[PDB]
């Protein structure tokens, strides 16, 4: 069966088209609005008629029908807690009202929050009421510590804490003091219940920090080029700010571009250098880059007979892959780790635990737990097969970092990464100074555009991979040898991008299907006339 | 009362919990019932007493007549069965008054003065969140006549210290005593117990050993073992599948009304019987306190009880007769084997586990040690329970007895409290009471000598923590009396 | 740990769906018919079956909804709202009849909804929602009018809705939700701000949405919905992490959600089917590569065809 | 047929 509920509707339209901002409709609305609380149009007509007495009719009808609503709303929410329409009307109503009845709000909230600890509509409304009645952050920070102890799956709860704690205490994610505490509060959140993603996610976010920045300044004499690398991708010459160059303690206007000249947000930017900034009139030249908008400043000096000079921020000295745990912190984490291996014995198939065991090792001593970390990924890859791709790129990222750290420590520009089963490349913007890069024997399916940051790359050994795309090789100033034997370069069009490598002389491609095309050696010589030797 | 109708469908003698329930069932069922009791108060051995009421009660069991006049009323073709004329269920009544008369010191006169602020139960029992009685209370709405309060904690006494036992998800979390590792083991294992049936082969091999030998093999520290064994499972010998069934009931009760499995009637357990008696009255039941019955008038031929004769000589006819054990002659019960319950009722000036929020009903379990010794459960009541004056706690101890109540419970009491004295860290004991109650529960009806078929017997309390026994026999009885018959907002809390 | 269990519908029933949507409209759904038509039309189109819908009637209906303020209402008589405004521009954009409504008003209606923080209210009754920061930017984009608003400010707002886990919620402070990540990543793509999104982080949170049944949910501790398949995959494609999902497991789930009888797709295997999920089911398969569904745009949820025509297609993440 |  079915009831003609539409009739009441067509009625409200008629009883409106003229200007009946009365109550004869304000009631008929509750009729449809009861079943279809998502019929936004109605919440309007109602929101209309009734504001036609909130400045008109006697306060003994208005202030009265006022509460008459706060009752109706609860009645709607009861049957439909999830509904942007309802909750909005309430926000609207409780906004207009002259008297701040907020007191009863923080209770109506706790009411629905208890019924459904996972109703974002309610937490959003509470956030509203809290902001209105100016509830102290600490006050709310307690409401969460309680909702967390009783509940088993409270993500909305931890999420909120992530917003509250920052605004209570302004390296680490939170102040050493607040941090070490919050950790303990979470360490048992998942020990009590490890099948609660919540605790696990929040826990990950607690091991990181934020970034302030000019992270490198390189100057090649032969290229008469000055290269600059930023912490994150920004756009020089626009809001964010721009770059100023000071050569020999005097400004020098330069144009700034990205490797592909499209000048979109990027880690790398560069400018050409005039003869004066590189000639012999002085025993040396001083370059000083100043990024406004953060004012990060970098400065390097180019001696009379040196081919290049730079000023880079060591990933190590900047703790980008670690965090240099303070004697105290270190101990709490070292304790955090051990406790987790136990949790694994009890909960062997808990992917979250295994994973967190890895993140903990990355936080303590990435290089030390290298053998271990790799063993856990194996374990993890087995218990959680659906995230094999994820784990792989993650293992790849960490593997890269360890290598970068070794290179910085060894103080060289050769980055070895052969036989690491790498599936992706990361932090390429840290590689700017690298001259030789070996990425052969891995599972890379592509060299990425981000590879453009490698302004000193002379040789690129990427043989034996699953490379199907080599687009990121484009625009590499110093690239002279590009080895790509045995890969998956199918068509010769996949080599098109290489015509942007002005110094490319050796191009080994043997092993790719593309060599099977007829006249491939001739087609390529046409396409890359500058490349002296092209083995195919 | 001295001019009762001469006809009734069923007569109930005694106002204990079981008799009361059954009395209500039959009234709601359309049956005309006459409910009488000898005492001048409701409840039999389930009764509640003010302090003055308690003093009188124990006094009549420390002191120690031919009146057979109904004989001229026994027809030629009839036989009579004399009932008991004196109650012999309480024994070894021992009392101690440590208070000053018999920092804010409480004196004996204070208790006397405040005597009505007390409600000492002879029966020490907690209500289970989800048990037969609680449902019955709700389904019959008898609960309307009573408010309830949640037991705010389970406790364990070890190494001469009282501590709180973590038993809920929230407790384990906040606990700062369970090593991170433990919180997992416990939480893991408990989640198993509620579903122990879902893992038939996770204990199967142990389906033939001590539930304590089993818990020794599981992934539980010894600490957590004690907890699950005594504090949660509360099982004394106990079979492996027994502790599981127990812990399961505990866990399925946890949460329903609070952070614990139990409730406590406001004003005491003694209120429960009176609730059902009220319904009984509501549906036409006729009540008579201080109204004893002399004998049962058995029909010489059909051999069925056909009526009774009360103290006023009135001859009252009924179809059924329910009689609480106590009201039967030493003869009728010459064959019955009984058990004895050791009881202690202490009045103290402080909680066993001192805290900032001192208004709370907690329960402790002291595991026996001796072979024939049993598990002693001590239930501490705060004044808010409405069973004792402000500034004091009413602590009840119970256990199946070996010897006299005092010999069974004195040791525990001396380990938990210290006798008050002018020699002005555990609470102070101001007044202790020990006594033994007869346990006539779980006795086969055929053990009674010559009672007609239409005469049923209700038992008194049992040493069991809850009231499932009282509800069961009442429903069993209701089966035999009213065949193919039948026995809604929930309770109210403090 | 609460996931569904696929029974023993493993094959894409194109025609069966084609019939469902083509026969749909022939009750209480009216308060959103504009978007309703938009789902049915878009899905049919992705199935090279757009010719089975009354363009004329739809076009007349669209015009009938553009109220004298620019905004478009879900249905004739109802109130104008960004949502139905976008749904309509889309209907018209894929019907190339984008001349039926007053484009100048629509662009006015949109800017008239941006606040000083950059956000966008749903309608005149001020309902700030990143869900609407998308509708605005998407509508303008499909009209080459993305300049009408304060793009710099609208971006600042959307970025302030980023949570500790990489995702985005309804408004500053809100909880990361799948449907809200789509709108913010879609808006971030349209406004060339993807370099702000943290691909690795949000990408992880996003793949974790996939349960053992193969399906995906909208947030931690929830059941898979074939509709979150679209919303999660689309966000993944935009941020370039689509390879982090198990294409197969998901393909089986999505396929199971279809009624081998009535046609169309259902939220979960066995429940009722509707046009909303029929679109996101077909849409989801499209993003995973299917030789029977035209490539769908992971930003406008329309045929990548229709979008290459209007020459509107933000470059996604590398 | 939507919700949130
Ligand atoms: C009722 C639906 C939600 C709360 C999820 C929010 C997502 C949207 C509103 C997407 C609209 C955009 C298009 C694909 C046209
Ligand atoms: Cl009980
Ligand atoms: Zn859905």
């Amino acid at each position: 069966k079915l009831k003609l509920y539409q009739s009441a509707t067509q009625a409200v339209f008629q009883k409106r088209q003229a200007g009946e901002l009365d109550e004869s409709v304000l009631e008929l609305t509750s009729q449809i609005l009861g079943a279809n609380p998502d019929f936004a149009t109605l919440w309007n007509c109602r929101r209309e008629v009734l504001q036609h007495l909130e400045t008109e009719k006697s306060p003994e009808e208005s202030a009265a029908l006022v509460k008459a609503e706060l009752g109706f709303l609860e009645s709607c929410l009861r049957v439909n807690p999830k509904s942007y329409g309802t909750w909005h009307h309430r926000c609207w109503l409780l906004s207009r009202l002259p008297e701040p009845n907020w007191a009863r709000e923080l209770e109506l909230c706790a009411r629905f929050l208890e019924a459904d600890e996972r109703n974002f509509h309610c937490w959003d409304y509470r956030r509203f009421v809290a902001a209105q009645a100016a509830v102290a952050p600490a006050e709310e920070l307690a409401f969460t510590d309680s909702l967390i102890t009783r509940n088993f799956s409270n993500y909305s709860s931890w999420h909120y804490r992530s917003c509250l704690l920052p605004q209570l205490h302004p390296q680490g994610r939170l102040p050493e003091n607040v941090l070490l505490k919050e950790l303990e509060l979470v360490q048992n959140a998942f020990f009590t219940d490890p099948n609660d993603q919540s605790a696990w996610f929040y826990h990950r976010w607690l091991l990181g920090r934020a970034e302030p920045v000019l992270c490198c300044v390189h100057v090649s004499r032969e290229e008469a080029c000055l290269s600059v690398c930023f912490s994150r991708p920004l756009t020089v010459g626009s809001r964010m700010g721009t770059l100023l160059l000071m050569v020999d303690e005097a400004p020098l206007s330069v144009e700034w571009r990205t490797p592909d000249g499209r000048n979109r947000p990027s880690h790398v930017w560069l400018c050409d250098l005039p003869a004066a900034s590189l000639n012999d009139q002085l025993p040396q030249h001083t370059f000083r880059v100043i990024w406004t908008g953060s004012d990060s400043q970098k400065e390097c000096v180019l001696l009379k007979d040196r081919p290049e000079c730079w000023c880079r921020d060591s990933a190590t000295d900047e703790q980008l892959f670690r965090c240099e745990l303070s004697v105290e912190k270190s101990t709490v984490l070292q304790s955090e780790l051990e406790s987790c291996k136990e949790l694994q014995e009890l909960e062997p198939e808990n992917k979250w635990c295994l994973l967190t065991i890895i993140l903990l090792m990355r936080a303590l001593d990435p290089l030390l737990y290298e053998k271990e970390t790799l063993q856990y990924f194996s374990t993890l890859k087995a218990v959680d097969p659906m995230r094999a791709a994820y784990l792989d790129d993650l293992r790849s990222k960490f593997l890269l970092e360890n290598s970068v750290l070794k290179m910085e420590y060894a103080d060289v520009r050769v980055l070895h990464l052969a036989h690491k089963d790498l599936t992706v490349l990361c932090h390429l913007e840290q590689l700017l100074l690298v001259t030789h890069l070996d990425l052969s024997h891995n599972r890379l399916r592509a060299l990425p555009p981000a590879l453009a940051a490698l302004r000193c790359l002379e040789v690129l050994q990427a043989s034996d991979n699953a490379l199907e795309n080599v687009d990121g090789v484009a625009n590499l100033p110093r690239l002279q040898e590009l080895l790509l034997c045995n890969n998956r370069l199918q068509q010769s069009a996949a080599i098109q991008p290489l015509v942007s490598c002005p110094r490319l002389v050796l191009l080994n491609l043997q092993g790719n299907s593309l060599c099977q095309e007829e006249g491939i050696q001739e087609r390529l010589a046409e396409m890359l006339p500058s490349v002296s030797s092209i083995l195919t | 009362a001295d001019n009762l109708p001469s006809d009734f469908d069923v007569i109930v003698i005694g106002t204990g919990l079981p008799e009361s329930i059954i009395a209500a069932a039959c009234s709601r069922s359309g049956q005309r019932v006459l409910h009488v009791d000898s005492r001048s108060y409701y409840g039999g051995n389930w009764a509640s007493f003010s302090f003055s009421g308690l003093l009188s009660w124990l006094k009549e069991y420390q002191e120690n007549t031919e009146n057979s006049m109904w004989q001229e009323q026994i027809l030629e073709n009839e036989e009579a069965i004399p009932l008991s004329s004196k109650d012999k269920t309480i024994q070894h009544v021992e009392v101690f008054c440590y208070a000053s008369q018999d920092k804010n010191r409480i004196t004996y006169s204070q208790i006397i003065k405040e005597g009505r602020r007390f409600n000492i139960d002879l029966v020490s029992k907690l209500l289970y969140s989800r048990g037969l009685l609680i449902d019955l209370l709700i389904k019959s709405n008898v609960s309307r006549y009573a408010e309830f309060k949640n037991i705010t904690r389970i406790l364990a006494f070890r190494e001469g210290t009282v501590e709180q036992v973590p038993c809920s998800r929230a407790d384990v979390f906040n606990s700062k005593q369970l090593t991170m590792v433990e919180k997992r083991m416990l939480m893991k294992f408990l989640t198993f117990c509620v579903e122990y049936e879902e893992h038939p082969d996770e204990y199967r091999a142990y389906e033939g050993t001590t539930f304590s030998e089993y818990l020794k093999t599981q992934k539980l520290t010894p600490n957590l073992q004690y907890f699950v064994l005594h504090s949660i499972a509360m099982t004394s010998t106990s079979c492996t599948v027994d502790g599981l069934k127990a812990t399961k009931k505990f866990l399925q009760c946890l949460g329903r009304y609070g952070n614990t499995p139990f409730l406590f009637p406001l004003y005491g357990q003694g209120e429960l019987p009176q609730c059902f008696c009220r319904m009984c009255a509501v549906f036409g039941g006729i009540y008579c306190l201080r109204h004893s019955v002399q004998c049962l008038v058995v029909d010489k031929e059909s051999r069925k009880c056909k009526a009774v004769i009360d103290q006023f000589g009135q001859r009252i006819i009924s179809k059924h007769f329910i009689i609480e054990d106590s009201y039967l002659s030493e003869n009728t019960c010459s064959r019955v084997q009984y058990r004895q319950i050791s009881r202690a009722v202490l009045i103290t000036d402080g909680s066993v586990l001192k805290t900032d929020a001192d208004q709370q009903v907690s329960i402790l379990t002291v595991p026996a040690e001796e072979p024939g010794s049993f598990a002693v459960r001590v239930i501490e009541l705060c004044s808010s329970t409405m069973t004792c004056m402000k500034g004091t706690y009413l602590v009840h101890l119970t256990c199946m007895s070996s010897k006299t109540a005092r010999e069974d419970l004195e040791r525990v009491v001396q380990k938990l409290f210290t006798p008050y004295t002018e020699i002005e860290e555990k609470p102070r004991l101001l007044w202790a009471l020990y006594f033994n109650m007869r346990d006539s529960s779980d006795i086969s009806r055929d053990c009674y000598n010559d009672l007609p078929s239409n005469v049923y017997v209700c038992s008194g309390p049992d040493s069991g923590l809850g009231n499932d026994n009282a509800v069961k026999q009442a429903e069993t009885l209701f089966q035999q009396i009213c065949p193919n018959e039948d026995f809604p907002e929930d309770i109210v809390l403090d | 740990k609460d996931v569904t269990i696929k029974s023993d519908p493993d094959t894409l029933l194109l025609e069966k769906h084609a019939d469902y949507i083509a026969s749909y409209g022939s009750c209480m759904s009216e308060y959103l018919r504009m978007s309703g038509v938009y789902w049915g039309l878009t899905v049919m189109d992705l199935m090279g079956q757009l010719h089975r819908m009354n363009k004329e009637e739809i076009l007349v209906f669209i015009k009938s909804c553009q109220h004298e303020c620019g905004g478009v209402s879900a249905s004739i008589g109802h109130d104008p709202h960004l949502l139905y405004t976008l749904s309509a521009v889309q209907i018209l954009t894929l019907y190339d009849s984008i001349h039926v409504i007053n484009v100048d008003k629509v662009v006015a209606y949109v800017q008239s909804l941006q606040k000083e923080d950059g956000s966008f209210a749903g309608d005149i009754w001020g309902e700030i929602d990143t869900r609407f920061s998308f509708c605005a930017v998407a509508t303008l984009a499909l009209l080459g009018k993305l300049d009408a608003i304060n793009v710099e400010k609208a971006i600042e707002f959307v970025l302030s809705c980023m949570n500790f886990d990489g995702g985005f919620g309804c408004r500053p402070g809100s909880e990361s939700h799948a449907g809200q990540i789509y709108c913010c990543t879609g808006f971030l793509a349209i406004t060339s701000q993807l370099h702000q999104v943290n691909s690795d982080l949000l990408g992880w949170w996003l793949c974790e949405r996939q349960l053992p049944s193969g399906g995906l949910n909208g947030r931690p501790e929830k059941l898979p919905d074939v509709c979150y398949s679209w919303w999660v995959l689309a966000s993944l494609k935009i941020i370039g992490r689509l390879h982090w999902i198990d294409r197969e497991k998901l393909r089986s789930f999505i396929l199971a959600c279809q009624d081998e009888e009535t046609g169309g797709f259902a939220d979960r295997p066995g429940d009722m089917v509707d046009p909303f999920h029929t679109l996101f089911g077909i849409a989801g398969l499209s993003l995973l590569g299917e030789e029977q569904i035209k490539p769908v745009s992971p930003v406008f949820c329309m045929p990548e065809e229709v979008l290459q025509r209007v020459n509107v297609q933000p470059e996604l993440v590398s | 047929a939507a919700a949130a």
